[PDB]
């Protein structure tokens, strides 16, 4: 066990990404996510998986219940606005009747995994029922309209020709599918947050089995952490199947120092802004979820 | 040129800041007006609301027009389900509109006679004090609004934020006697409204006359042309309204386009002008950055492409072909319109049947296709859209007057002195609650 | 001595502004003889808060709004008097529904009723606010700053109600009726709720209150006109006198 | 102005009963209640009035705005269940279009008045427009299934059959149309009573104009009080219109003395009660509306 | 030495009680090795209210009959360690609806939860509760008094914000993730609210909570489920070793 504290407790990190050549075609970096569900799927650690599927407008995700292969795989790529994936985590083991749930999402979401686990309230079946979570690092999130805005406005695009969005480099990347690419600052992007995430000191989804991102890692290839037991047993039978590339993160660039330096940014501004609450107003101030 | 900024705008509803651009003159060379009301979210509020709650919601969207977004936003709701309501009903609610109407031209008489002068002299009116003859004026005001208000309150249920409107018609029915009240007290009103319309013209055709009006100890030039634009101007009805049930709608959604700010508002600028004696409390300091596109709070509504006008002038300029443009124009189109308001009223309660039914016998429950109704608000075209699916609002937009004035007002602002552009854009006759919802 | 009364607008319809107009030659007659209105960016052209003796305070507090937050804190610290005035001060009345996601300030997510950011002292619940209540309120907080001691302690117990409002929280519902009323024991079936309730959410049933929830906009009002909620017998058995002194302080 | 501490405050205090033979036919006493309204409406004092209705079941109240002497007359008689009087308080104002609104209903629902012209909370038009209250005696009420069981089993009446109730002597009486008579005795009817009125501090209606009841004055008659300015002018014009006949209260039995004990009783008894909430609970007790 | 449990039925609709046993051989082995149920009129002839080391307790109290404002007395005066077990006894939950006028006690009017009557140590809210986590607090509470001093550590460390939510009040609705997160700035849209709400009342819309008010029957499960009410790091980020300790505490 390592026990840092910005990047959460884990056993090992590696840079990996999938061996699987048709995942890889839409992943958003080394198909960690997908790669890491399917392959439970099918090896039955879980019988069935949350995923951010599509939704009913461009680029806005839908959470569903994915039981094959093909339905994990239509969760591929990055979507930057909400997705509220805790939303079927209990009708998972109803309608749906598994035994072995995965879930997927940001950190924030495994957290919401985590303490269902421990105090669940009217979540009766759900703490036995989870079997597998991957957590994305996350650095903020913003809502649709917010996304809109981003993409027809300051990148110029329309969202029906996105065939991918990165925040990297410090800008916004719009690709589309016609092969153009635009970008925007940041810095023009910060008014556009979801302003829950401000109080969230957590980067690298620190409560999952496992978490990916792209930080740290070349283009094509995710920063895997590998945290709990279940995490590493799965880990490690998918390497020895077969499933993944690796590299150890400390003979990869830029690595965890580029990482842990964003982690810290993160919870530092983070953990100053869960501080002005307390004292927001004139005697008195805002809620603090972690008081 | 350089950037001098008011902030915040005052005699107008609501909160909104002026970020100009000047000449070496002090003349507005571009300027944006723009919303920095928070938005407090109406249109998403309202996804999964149930129908009968969302125009109760709306109305709190503003407490000068209330009665514009209950009828829109109720109308909306029966346009999108297909529910025809009873003329009963129909009679009420333009009598409510109709009395709504004049107390806000009344309450828009106190917030711009400030700016303007007892005729033939140099005194401006100040209607706090308690001299005339701004005191008899403010007495027949306060006349006027109180009629306005007890009308609304009697055939709405509620002057500020009106209860009898419900999908598919009204609440209630009013009493032989209350019908009676109503009457009587338009026929004051008429009289009143008469008095209180040529006073105003007189004041405004006095403030065309002039040449330079005074703002803090300074004297400044009135442009001939203050606060033309080329926009034109947009109206579904000299009085009522339209909706997507009727026959021959007034309104065409195909012609509707909204974008973000961003498409016609200046991006980044830095205040490089201040005068600490614009009354009272100065500018905005040196230094200040300022974005209109990233800090106006609202959308903007176009029309074939393009920014509008609405409101008084816009209703008159569409269905009378009203001929003459910019403030003191708006002013005239505005005080025009107060007579219409007290002939509706009576020539409604004659028709109306006081035993007549006021909701429809049946409510259709919706099947998610897309419905519109446009009240013509105090202030100009107010239009809501919706889908209601299984009693459930499913989609909402509401296109609000100020809203659309927002970019054009700020258009017009060009060759005004930067110290009036404020009586630029209170012609306009401001909601920035409305318009930013 | 005239007091200094200032209307300060957050996020608000304007709504209890026209409420306080709405008292007609009698808002006229307080500013002629009682009251200067120090402050009103609707009807006078003070850019920024000055001091103020009463700060009617309309509309709720948008958190990421940074100018907002300035603003009702500088208020507190302007003011010897805070009232909430109206239902969205109180209570956030409909800006409770507001969760963000519209142009152009799709972040703009969050409002609270202004109690929760500073101390309130006054609640004059209502949406709208009915004229007659910021009346009252207008002249009783002039007689507790400018009266004899008789009118003084007058002033004092006609107002406790609506301070013991501010202290009690920033809710409203109608649920209010069932956690402190119905629950409580304490319903008697007068229906004075249903005739206050602005949007008919209310019915009795067999002489017991009947909330449609869904309809609610939540501005606390059927709380507040409850005879069962306040009903401060010094004050309100004394209606005819309190009637009359406070329509000899309107009389011309 | 007498200030008695359990009768209120009042004026003068007559037995009285209307003129009007009409009324008396169904008025549970001496017709004052109806009289009073019916009169202020001929002479202007009133434009209309709230009153306890024909609703729609057997002996179950229905208010409603009455705006003639024909449908003052249909609320004549007692009925010993809860009419929510007050909820037809601002509309009379609004699609009524009332000026000079009466009102009638027992101790509370005067209570509810006042305070609505003092502290009107969305109440906007109310203040200025109440113009006469009449207030009845009230010890206690029922809800409309207490009653049902009252009269359908202790009495063993049908409810369709059922001319009059009247509670007096220590019992419930119930008289049919067809001329019988049963009686319950009150001990049996306590379980019954509404809740709410037990915290009830009022038994004369202290807080209306005029206040009437039966207790102190014969059958037929009616124990009257003259409150208010408007009490006192509109009882002068009627007496000196030939509307009532009246006896001083004095030279009346069982009188005042009776009235005053029986007022007593009930406010002692409620003031316990009130005082039992505050240490209701362990370390903690029930709201006071009052303190 | 094993720790002595009661359940005290209130109005409760026995849910709560069968929660419990649908800890199936888990409610066994904890009455084998750690509690005796010294009460329980459902399971058992015990009479009266003994002592107890913790009484769970459903249900709320109708304050218009005697013999449950005793039982909720003497309850406390019995018990070291009180339990409001369920939403019921927690924040009313469907008795707030409550209003009298049924054959045949219609003076039954009135239901508080039981936080109202007496102080209450250790809420368990959900309607119904979660068998889990009735278990975690039995186990909990068990080694709160009976461990070694790193387990009765763990054990007050786990119970806080149960206790928290007990000193917090006796309301519960769907207006909590309006009140206490959305309006707050602490909603981030993560779609656990839905999850939890046992009658489908909420959706969410572009990210955010849409309540169906009339739908909720206001048992307080989603603000209790979100993970912006309480969200207390030391315990949650030890998810994998408090897991493996409560397993092996039920172990055979
Ligand atoms: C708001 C957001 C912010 C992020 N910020 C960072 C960052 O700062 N640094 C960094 O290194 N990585 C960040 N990531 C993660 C990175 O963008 C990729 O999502 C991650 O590397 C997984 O890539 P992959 O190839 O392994 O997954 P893929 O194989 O492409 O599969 C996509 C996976 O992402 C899930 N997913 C996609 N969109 C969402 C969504 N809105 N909400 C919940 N789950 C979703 C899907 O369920 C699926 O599991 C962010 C992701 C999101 C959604
Ligand atoms: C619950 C109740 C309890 C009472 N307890 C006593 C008592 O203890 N001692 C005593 O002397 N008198 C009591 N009275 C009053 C008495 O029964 C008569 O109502 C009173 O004397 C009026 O009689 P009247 O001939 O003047 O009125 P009528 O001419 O017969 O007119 C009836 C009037 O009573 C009103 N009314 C009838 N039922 C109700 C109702 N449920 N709620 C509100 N208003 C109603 C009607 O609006 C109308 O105004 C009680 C009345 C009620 C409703
Ligand atoms: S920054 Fe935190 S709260 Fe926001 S979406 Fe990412 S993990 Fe969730
Ligand atoms: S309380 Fe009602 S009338 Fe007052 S600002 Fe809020 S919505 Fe407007
Ligand atoms: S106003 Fe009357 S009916 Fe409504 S809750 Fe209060 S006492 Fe009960
Ligand atoms: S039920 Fe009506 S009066 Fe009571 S809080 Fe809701 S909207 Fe306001
Ligand atoms: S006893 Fe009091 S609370 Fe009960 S109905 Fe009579 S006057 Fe009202
Ligand atoms: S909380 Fe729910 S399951 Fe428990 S006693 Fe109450 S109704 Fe029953
Ligand atoms: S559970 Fe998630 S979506 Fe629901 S209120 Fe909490 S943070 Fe918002
Ligand atoms: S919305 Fe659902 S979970 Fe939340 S209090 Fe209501 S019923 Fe319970
Ligand atoms: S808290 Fe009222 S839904
Ligand atoms: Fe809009």
């Amino acid at each position: 066990m390592i026990e840092d504290p910005y990047l959460g407790k884990y056993v090992t990190c590696v840079s990996a990404r999938s061996t699987d050549k048709e995942i890889l075609k839409k992943a958003q970096d080394g198909g960690i996510a997908t790669a890491l569900m399917v392959y439970a799927l099918e090896e039955g650690f879980i019988d069935g998986t949350i995923v951010a599927g599509e939704g009913d407008k461009p680029w806005q995700p839908k959470p569903v219940v994915a039981m094959t292969r093909e339905d994990i795989l239509k969760a591929r790529g990055t979507r930057y606005n909400i997705s509220p994936q805790i939303s079927w985590l209990k009708e998972a083991t109803r309608s749906f009747g598994l035994d072995k749930v995965g879930v997927t999402g940001v950190c924030c979401q495994m957290q919401a995994v985590r303490k269902a686990q421990l105090y669940p309230i009217n979540m009766r079946d759900v703490p036995g029922k989870v079997a597998f979570t991957v957590g994305l690092f996350c650095m903020e999130n913003f809502s649709y309209k917010s996304l809109q805005s981003i993409v027809e406005d300051h990148a110029n695009q329309s969202l029906g020709s996105v065939k991918k969005m990165e925040i990297t480099k410090g800008k916004f990347w719009v690709y589309t599918e016609r092969g153009n690419v635009a970008t925007v600052p940041l810095k023009a992007t910060h008014k556009y947050e979801q302003p829950g995430c401000h109080v969230c000191l957590d980067y690298v989804s620190n409560l999952a089995d496992i978490s990916t991102g792209s930080v740290g890692s070349p283009d094509g290839w995710s920063t895997v952490f590998i945290r709990t037991k279940v995490g590493n047993e799965i880990w490690s039978k998918a390497v020895a199947d077969g499933m993944f590339e690796t590299k150890p993160i400390e003979e990869v660039k830029p690595g965890l120092d580029l990482l842990r330096k964003l982690a810290k940014q993160k919870i530092d501004k983070n953990q100053k802004t869960v501080e002005e609450r307390k004292t927001f107003g004139i005697n008195k101030g805002l809620r603090n979820p972690y008081a | 040129t350089k950037v001098v900024e008011i902030s915040p705008t005052t005699r107008l509803e609501g909160h909104s800041k002026l970020t100009l651009k000047v000449n070496d003159q002090g003349i507005v060379e571009r300027g944006d007006w723009l919303s920095i009301t928070p938005v407090r979210g109406i249109e998403k509020l309202a996804i999964g609301k149930t129908m009968e709650q969302v125009p109760k919601i709306a109305s709190r969207v503003c407490g000068i027009c209330p009665i514009a977004h209950t009828l829109a936003s109720t109308e909306a709701m029966e346009a999108s389900i297909g529910c025809e309501i009873p003329t009963d009903a129909k009679l009420l609610r333009i009598i409510l509109h109709a009395a709504n109407r004049i107390h806000s031209h009344a309450l828009h008489n106190i917030l711009i006679l400030p700016d303007f002068y007892i005729p033939g002299t140099e005194k401006k009116f100040n209607l706090f004090a308690n001299e005339q003859p701004a005191r008899s004026v403010m007495a027949r005001i306060v006349r006027i609004r109180e009629i306005a208000q007890t009308i609304a309150a009697i055939a709405g249920g509620e002057a500020i934020h009106p209860s009898n409107p419900r999908i598919g018609g009204m609440y209630h029915n009013v009493s032989p006697r209350a019908k009676q009240k109503m009457a009587d007290l338009a026929k004051e009103c008429l009289v009143l409204v008469h008095e209180q319309m040529e006073f105003m013209l007189d004041v405004i055709r006095n403030m065309q006359n002039r040449e330079f009006v005074e703002v803090g100890g300074k004297q400044i030039p009135l442009p001939k042309k203050l606060g033309y634009h080329n926009q034109g101007v947009m109206a579904t009805a000299p009085m009522y309204g339209s909706s997507s049930l009727d026959d021959n709608p007034t309104w065409d959604f195909t012609r509707w386009k909204e974008t973000r700010p961003w498409d016609w508002y200046m991006g980044e600028v830095t205040i490089d002008l201040e005068d600490p004696s614009y009354p009272i409390g100065g500018t905005t300091k040196v230094g200040t950055k300022a974005n209109p596109q990233m800090e106006s709070c609202t959308g903007v509504p176009t029309y074939d492409g393009q920014p509008v006008e609405v409101g008084p002038r816009a209703r008159l300029a569409t269905f009378k072909n009203f001929d003459e443009k910019g403030t003191f124009a708006q002013h005239i189109a505005r005080q025009m319109e107060y007579p219409d308001c007290c002939y509706t009223i009576l020539n409604c309660l004659d028709n109306l049947n006081t035993s007549g039914k006021v909701l429809a016998d049946h409510i259709p429950q919706g099947d998610g296709s897309m419905g519109w109704a446009a009240n013509e608000a105090p202030r100009g075209s107010n239009i809501h859209l919706a889908r209601v699916k299984d009693g459930k609002v499913r989609w909402y937009d509401m296109l609000v007057p100020t809203t659309w004035n927002f970019p054009t007002c700020s258009r017009a602002l060009t060759g005004a002195p930067w110290q009036i552009a404020e009586m630029v854009v209170r012609a306009y006759d401001p909601c920035v609650s409305c318009a930013t919802h | 001595n005239k007091i200094k009364i200032g209307h300060v607008h957050m996020s608000g319809c304007t709504g209890c502004l026209v409420s306080l107009a709405d008292n007609n030659l009698g808002l006229i007659k307080i500013l002629d003889d009682y009251a200067d209105l120090v402050y009103c960016l609707t009807l006078a052209d003070v850019r920024h808060i000055p001091e103020m003796d009463v700060a009617l305070v309309e509309g709720s507090v948008c958190l990421q709004d940074h100018e907002s937050v300035e603003d009702i804190k500088e208020t507190r610290k302007k003011s010897k008097i805070v009232v909430a005035l109206g239902s969205c001060a109180c209570y956030g009345n409909i800006t409770r529904f507001s969760r963000g996601g519209q142009h152009n300030q799709p972040q703009h997510e969050s409002y609270l009723p202004i109690g929760d950011l500073i101390d309130v002292d006054v609640y004059i619940p209502g949406c709208p606010p009915s004229p007659e209540l910021i009346r009252n309120v207008a002249v009783m907080a002039y007689l507790l700053l400018e009266g004899n001691e008789e009118q003084k302690e007058l002033a004092g117990k006609y107002l406790k109600p609506l301070m013991d409002l501010a202290k009690r929280g920033t809710s409203g519902c109608f649920c209010d009726l069932m956690y402190d009323v119905i629950n409580q024991g304490l319903c008697m079936g007068c229906g004075t709720c249903a005739a206050s309730c602005p949007v008919h959410a209310i019915t009795l049933e067999f002489g017991k209150p009947q909330g449609e929830r869904d309809l609610c906009i939540k501005c606390g009002s059927c709380y507040g006109a409850c005879p069962r909620s306040f009903f401060n017998l010094d004050v309100i058995s004394e209606f005819e006198n309190i009637s009359e002194i406070i329509a000899k302080a309107l009389k011309d």
